[PDB]
């Protein structure tokens, strides 16, 4: 099972989830940002924080593509870890079959 | 209408009224209506060309001072041929100049019976006015 310990089925495994939703991937973003004054972007986080992620998702979107400041640092911060060499390492002293694992 | 032929005659008696109303029969012996709602239609009309400036003109009400100078208006014309020295003359145009000073926004119009008149929305006039960021964001 998952490190969650949620009892994990493989017939699910064969298709996506989203699959069985088709209107999702039909779905254009609206451009929340277009217009944009103090009251508005209040309004959004407020309700944002009361699970309408929708709105703040395509603000932050907007607001990412918008800005060239922004992008430069947040575009420097992430290559900033993509550069970085990467290994697997074993648990802790682990013995022959989880080096092997590893 | 801010007067009426019973204004008329309660302010100059109806003698008088029968004298400068009358153009046919002499003595004269009765009003024409005609003649004295016309003279009444053309104060009303030089009262509209002071007043439109600062109400609305189809007023639902009547000031009183109103009613005063419409009938002196009235009267004033009434007179076929009227002179300098006419004291009709002189009181139409004291009347007039508490109009002009009615316009020109020295004097007020007062009551009609209990409430106040509608003054027009020229002053009212602003720009929509932008003041973002002071809303309580």
């Amino acid at each position: 099972v998952d490190v969650y310990g949620n009892p994990i089925r493989t017939q699910q495994l064969r298709e996506p989830q989203t699959s069985r939703l088709a209107g999702l991937a039909k779905e254009f973003a609206q451009h929340p940002a277009k217009g944009l004054t103090p009251a508005k972007l209040a309004r959004i986080l407020v309700e944002a924080e009361q699970g309408n992620l929708q709105a703040q998702a395509e603000l932050f979107m907007d607001m990412e593509e918008r800005d060239a400041h922004l992008f430069a640092e947040m575009s420097k911060r992430k290559r900033a870890i993509l550069g970085l060499d990467w290994a697997v390492e074993p648990p802790r002293n682990a013995s022959a079959a989880e080096k092997a694992d590893a | 209408s801010y007067c009426t032929l019973a204004d008329l005659i309660e302010q100059y008696s109806e003698q008088k009224i029968r004298e400068v109303s009358d153009r046919v029969n002499k003595p004269a012996t009765t009003i024409d209506t005609v003649i004295v709602d016309r003279a009444i239609a053309d104060a009303d009309s030089e009262i509209d060309l002071h007043l439109h400036g600062r109400y609305q003109l189809p007023l639902a009400s009547v000031p009183t001072a109103l009613k005063r100078i419409a009938c002196g208006l009235a009267y004033a014309n009434l007179h076929i041929v009227l002179k300098e020295e006419n004291p009709v003359y002189k009181t139409a145009e004291h009347l007039r100049k508490l109009l002009s000073g009615i316009a020109n926004g020295k004097l007020s119009l007062a009551l009609d019976a209990d409430g106040k008149p509608a003054p027009v929305a020229n002053t009212v006039q602003i720009s929509e006015g932008r003041n973002d960021w002071g809303a309580d964001w």
